[PDB]
């Protein structure tokens, strides 16, 4: 994360850590949606370019964690995969459409103070929160910048940007199962996800029930907090009938 | 789901969540 802060312990409950489990290795962030589904970027499992093609026997996950390093005992929670969801039409060779994936895991989780669910958007949420200006909240250990590892859990509430800024910013063909944010150069504020931080949640607390809520999924990013940069996000609620594969 | 137990459920804003709802007026 650039230009965060070290998050209060227990501000994200549904923070996970996508592991390689020899040798261990941060790989990415992803969120806690149930007691046994993790959601995920599919660019943190399966991008060729880049010769990641992970499998259930090479990845572990770590939710209820705060530090980095540090092992916590009995706070943090070690889990391995049964079974990996990488969406049928998430394009890798081109555009990064459809950028997430389901991790299930083997046996259920125990939930606590640390570890608990974060909510899927309904039409209603999608539709009262999804407005630029917005500010949204973006939390990793990736990256303080463009390489740095952050040893406690970073956190930065980023802006909902319009989409003609989002395409303009970019030469990348945006989809609608997209979208970008962070501050504009006139904006006199800071801030973006980085190496690290892909698949990790973008969330948005709703005032009408007081819920926090996943709007989307850390994506691509052309560079960390680059000036007429901004970061993408999976949209997750237009991608929530697919999230089928639970039943 | 959402409600944090540490926060949402002791009924205890984090320190930036005021950013949130700044941005919503
Ligand atoms: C797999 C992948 C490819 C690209 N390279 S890219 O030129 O931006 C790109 C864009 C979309 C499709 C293909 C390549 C970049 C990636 O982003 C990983 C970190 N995500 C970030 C999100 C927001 N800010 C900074 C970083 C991950």
């Amino acid at each position: 994360i650039v230009e965060g802060q070290d998050a209060e312990v227990g501000l994200s409950p549904w923070q996970v850590m996508l592991f390689r489990k020899s040798p261990q290795e941060l790989l990415c962030g992803a969120s806690l949606i149930s007691d046994r589904w993790v959601l995920t970027a599919a660019h943190c499992l399966l991008y060729p370019p880049w010769d990641k093609n992970f499998t259930v026997d090479d990845l572990l996950v770590r939710i209820g964690k705060h530090s980095r390093t540090r092992y916590e005992r009995k706070v943090e929670k070690i889990s391995m995969l049964d079974k990996i969801y990488i969406h049928p039409r998430y394009n890798w060779k081109e555009n990064l459409d459809r950028d997430i994936a389901l991790l299930k895991l083997k046996r259920p989780i125990e939930l606590s103070d640390y570890i608990h669910p974060v909510c899927l958007p309904d039409k209603q949420t999608a539709a009262k929160l999804l407005h630029a200006g917005f500010k949204g909240r973006v939390t990793g250990w990736g990256n303080r910048r463009e390489t740095v590892q952050p040893s406690v859990l970073q956190v930065v509430n980023l802006p909902l940007v319009e989409r003609p800024v989002c395409k303009a910013s970019t030469r990348i063909r945006i989809t609608d199962n997209m979208f970008c944010a962070g501050y504009k150069p006139g904006e006199g504020k800071r801030g973006d996800a980085c190496e690290g931080d892909s698949g990790g949640p973008f969330v948005m607390k709703s005032p009408y029930n007081n819920r926090w809520y996943q709007m989307g999924i850390v994506s691509w990013g052309e560079g960390c907090d680059r000036d007429g940069k901004y970061g993408f996000y999976t949209h997750v609620f237009r991608l929530k009938k697919w999230i089928k594969v639970i039943d | 789901c959402g409600l944090r137990p540490l926060f949402e459920k002791k009924q205890v804003q984090d320190q930036t969540e005021k950013e949130l709802f700044e941005s919503y007026i």
